[PDB]
């Protein structure tokens, strides 16, 4: 038969979902980033978790080891590129000093509600989900879509949108032509 | 002895 | 003064209360501190939210200058 | 009498012209087709006489005159037709000019002693505001805001324009009569920079929503945006291949496309004055890059706002050389006005020394195609004509012209006569204000007019 | 406008022909027919339209190219 | 000892210019003398932005007054044409403000000159 294609899950339960602060504290990041559902959440933790303990393995090894030299560098590179980790601070330690939020900035329905394309968080995630967001030349319809450095100021409303060039939408134009007859 | 050297080009046409 | 004159100018001042006063508030309210005497007077209202602003700047150039001229007065 | 026969024909009293006109065959020949390898190869900076040349200033009634273009006719060795629209316009050169009064104005420059002379001109208004207030019915045949740029198509047909009203009206030559209006179909898509490709109909457009759109003047449609630059694109420059360059203002990045490649290259300053004074052991740091003209298929130069003339390398992303204050620094303010003080010495002490005083930009830039010799602008009050060095790492000050007064907001060159004696004509549009807004202060004795100036060959 | 690209032109004379990849730029528009794409080929290539062939065509996410 | 005191250097000056253009587009510049004194008043401001080549200079010198005494950090820059470029508006500007929003995409940027604007004082 055909090879085996490989699956992971990108998603762990905590270790005692009721804490009464477990709850408040994802009360308060979905409402402040308009995440859907509780499994977001566990996803970027568990991304977090993955991250951080890789670092704490790292640090545990002598300094100028060849092993710890290579996947330190690998991974301050990869995380300053994605946004998460600033310029200045590019030492494992700081890795281990990083929070889920800085990821949950670095969504894309993040970006565009700070860069005033949308007001709301909410706001933000409708256009993303509709497909008038456009990072560089490519529309991107996934909030979930982590925007790097170089791609932050690339963000712009599509072409193909009505908010951003084309001929207004179904609604627009149905109401012009009932407003003709 | 010394390897041989290394040695169609794209075209654009736009209509309509 | 050379813009307004010695008496309105010197209203303004005590109006502020001190020409450091006057010099800190914005070009907007300086228009309504001398707008209970009527001493800076629709085309009407234009002239005098404009002279109220280079009032404003007026009284900037004599406050935080030791010896202030009246050369830039005199072209305002 | 087959048309092969008729190519043979012309080639045949193409060759008899030559041997008229004169080893010396053969070389001619190659440079016929010196064009297509993307080398230089009009090395005439050394036998320019700029100390004879007769300079003029021509006065215009537009206020800020924004942009010029001139188009020349050249003969085709494929077809060994010339590229004038018609049999009246033949061995005709045109001069299109442009400013913020909304008018489109044409000259003619083909007797070299004589000052231009208009032919024809049409004027925008209010009367073509558009009333649906939607981008893509922004189809008025003429325009209603500032008209910031031109560009004159190669085979001589049309002349096309653009400005901040966000539209791309391409016109008639004769007539100056509109015949297509393209709208760029963005909110903030002001058009900065247009650029002909050269022997083509394509053209390259820059606009402020921070991207490059590309047209077929013959097709009159749009064919691809280009998108990378992080800030506005106020400059783009063409050549015979599609490699246009373009500079990222306050980015400080200029970037080449490769369209066919769909892929860029990006270069960047990278120079700090704490290292540059450290080696000489005043250095102002780049700002923003304004002009790019491509001295060559593989090399190109940028004029940033700190006054640094900068030569580039398709091969190295940092510049090969700069010339820094090329133009020089802006005179220090006055002391009399500084400050409001009675005292002079009070004054004084508000200027700071020399820590205030700012360099010239380089608002315009020019190179001539595959030659060794480009000429900048700036509000000086004069234009400095540099050589580039044979092998095509330094250049160097060949020479002044001080007839200009004020702004030069765009700068144009036209060669007449033979091959081996050119007669060159340099055309420099000159305005009060710089093209993209009124930030300069006035410059005293500015006039708005077109800047001519008139270089011969002898050695 | 349509524009059509050729990119990664490699001879094989072994097959005696010319293998390459198709861009196809298509704004304001669905997408382009095989037969239309054989024309513009053919007369690019100045070869019959029976020597062009062209397949595994795909649209790209958003559309226009 | 001048009346324009601190004036930054060059570098300091390119990556000032860099953050008020971004706050620009952002909606979170503040332009002109007048509005630079209400943003004060309001307590709103992150740092102020003026040009030491004013005509007259004295002009904006209450803007230091309102600022020091309200502890907001602020910096000449030797140029108002270069100031009011980087502003995006077409004429020169003399003074220019940062408004506070702690939401902004350009929060990091912003508190990076914040930092070194403070040193040069
Ligand atoms: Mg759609």
């Amino acid at each position: 038969p055909r090879a085996p294609r490989t699956y992971s899950k990108t998603y762990s339960t905590p270790k005692r979902p009721y804490e009464s602060s477990r709850l408040d504290a994802e009360l308060k990041l979905a409402g402040e980033f308009g995440l859907k559902n509780k499994k977001e959440i566990y996803r970027i933790s568990f991304q977090l978790s993955k991250i951080r303990r890789a670092a704490r393995d790292l640090l545990t090894r002598d300094e100028k080891d060849p092993k710890r030299l290579f996947e330190g560098n690998a991974l301050i590179r990869r995380l300053v590129r994605v946004g998460v980790l600033s310029e200045d601070k590019k030492k494992l330690d700081y890795v281990l000093a990083l929070k889920v939020e800085d990821f949950l900035e670095r969504r894309l329905q993040t970006q565009v509600y700070k860069l005033g394309l949308a007001k709301s968080v909410h706001h933000a995630r409708v256009l993303i989900t509709q497909r008038h967001i456009a990072v560089g030349k490519q529309i991107v319809n996934i909030p979930s879509f982590m925007v790097r450095l170089d791609s932050e100021k690339h963000i712009d409303f599509a072409p193909t949108s009505p908010f951003g060039g084309a001929r207004p939408g179904r609604v627009a134009r149905r109401n012009a032509a009932r407003k003709a007859e | 002895p010394r390897a041989a050297k290394k040695r169609a080009k794209g075209k654009n046409l736009s209509f309509k | 003064s050379e813009l307004i004159g010695e008496v309105i100018g010197a209203r303004l001042i005590s109006h502020a209360g001190s020409l450091t006063n006057l010099s800190k508030q914005a070009a907007s309210t300086v228009q309504i501190l001398g707008a209970e005497k009527a001493l800076f007077r629709k085309n009407k209202g234009r002239i005098s939210r404009y002279l109220a602003n280079k009032c404003s700047m007026a009284s900037r150039i004599d406050n935080y200058s030791e010896e202030p001229s009246n050369v830039f007065g005199s072209v305002l | 009498e087959n048309p092969a026969d008729k190519r043979r024909r012309l080639a045949k009293q193409y060759l008899e012209n030559l041997k008229s006109e004169a080893d010396i065959i053969a070389s001619r020949l190659k440079e016929d087709v010196a064009e297509q390898q993307g080398r230089v190869f009009r090395y005439f900076g050394d036998k320019l006489l700029i100390s004879e040349a007769k300079q003029s200033f021509t006065r215009v009634g537009e206020n800020n005159l924004t942009c010029i273009s001139c188009f020349q006719p050249v003969l085709n060795k494929y077809t060994f037709e010339e590229s004038s629209n018609g049999d009246k316009n033949k061995g005709r050169l045109f001069a299109y000019t442009v400013s913020k009064d909304l008018q489109l104005t044409k000259y003619d420059i083909t007797d070299f002693s004589k000052r231009p002379k208009k032919l024809k001109y049409a004027k925008g208004g209010a009367k073509y505001i558009p009333t649906s207030k939607h981008e893509y019915e922004n189809t008025t045949e003429g325009h209603y805001d500032e008209i910031l740029t031109v560009a004159a198509s190669p085979d001589g047909k049309y002349v096309v324009t653009g400005g901040r009203d966000r539209k791309l009206i391409v016109w008639s030559t004769e007539s100056l009569s509109p015949v297509k209006v393209i709208p760029t179909k963005d909110r903030r898509g002001e058009v900065l920079s247009l650029a002909f490709r050269k022997n083509s109909d394509q053209l390259y457009a820059s606009c402020a929503d921070f991207k490059i759109r590309t047209y077929s003047i013959n097709q009159f449609s749009q064919l691809e945006i280009l998108y990378g630059h992080h800030d506005i694109v106020e400059d783009i420059s063409a050549l015979a291949m599609e490699r246009c360059v373009t500079v990222g203002a306050r980015d400080r990045t200029a970037m080449l496309w490769k369209i066919p490649d769909e892929t860029r290259l990006t270069f960047r300053g990278g120079d700090e004055p704490q290292k540059l004074l450290r080696r000489w052991m005043l250095f102002f740091c780049e700002g923003s890059i304004d002009v790019v003209s491509m001295v060559d298929d593989f090399h190109f130069i940028t004029g940033s706002d700190n006054g640094n003339i900068c030569l580039w390398s398709l091969a190295k992303k940092k510049p090969i050389f700069t010339e820094r204050i090329a133009h020089g620094i802006l005179p220090e303010p006055s002391f009399n006005d500084i400050s409001g003080e009675t005292d002079e010495e009070l004054r004084k002490r508000q200027l700071q020394g020399k820590k205030l005083l700012q360099p010239f930009w380089i608002t315009s830039l020019y190179a001539i195609p595959y030659s060794n010799v480009f000429i900048s602008g700036s509000w000086s009050g004069s234009l400095k004509v540099w050589k580039i060095s044979d092998n095509l790492r330094s250049f160097e000050l060949l020479g002044e012209l001080s007839g200009a007064k004020g702004v030069v907001t765009k700068i144009q060159v036209v060669e007449s006569g033979k091959h081996g004696k050119e007669k060159f004509r340099i055309l420099a549009s000159i305005a009060k204000e710089h093209r993209l807004g009124r930030w300069i202060a006035n410059v005293s004795g500015a006039r708005n007019g077109i800047y001519s100036a008139v270089i011969d060959q002898t050695g | 406008a349509v524009t059509i690209r050729t990119r990664k032109v490699i001879s094989n004379p072994l097959l005696a022909r010319k293998q390459f990849v198709v861009d196809v730029l298509h704004p304001n528009r669905a997408n382009v027919s095989k037969d239309e794409l054989r024309e513009k080929l053919a007369e690019v290539y100045k070869a019959e339209k029976d020597a062009v062939s062209v397949f595994g065509f795909r649209t790209q996410f958003g559309g226009g190219k | 000892n001048p009346k324009a005191f601190p004036l930054a250097d060059a570098a300091l000056t390119q990556q000032i210019l860099d953050v008020v253009q971004q706050a620009a587009n952002l909606r979170q510049l503040k332009k002109g003398a007048n509005e630079a004194t209400k943003t004060l008043n309001r307590g709103i401001s992150e740092f102020i932005i003026m040009a030491a080549d004013c005509e007259p200079i004295e002009i904006l010198l209450h803007l230091p007054l309102l600022c020091e005494d309200k502890n907001v950090p602020y910096v000449f820059v030797p140029s108002r044409v270069a100031l009011g470029r980087a502003c995006g508006v077409s004429r020169p500007v003399i003074a220019a403000s940062i408004t506070t929003n702690d939401a902004s995409a350009i929060k990091t940027q912003i508190y990076a000159v914040k930092d070194k604007i403070e040193t040069l004082l």
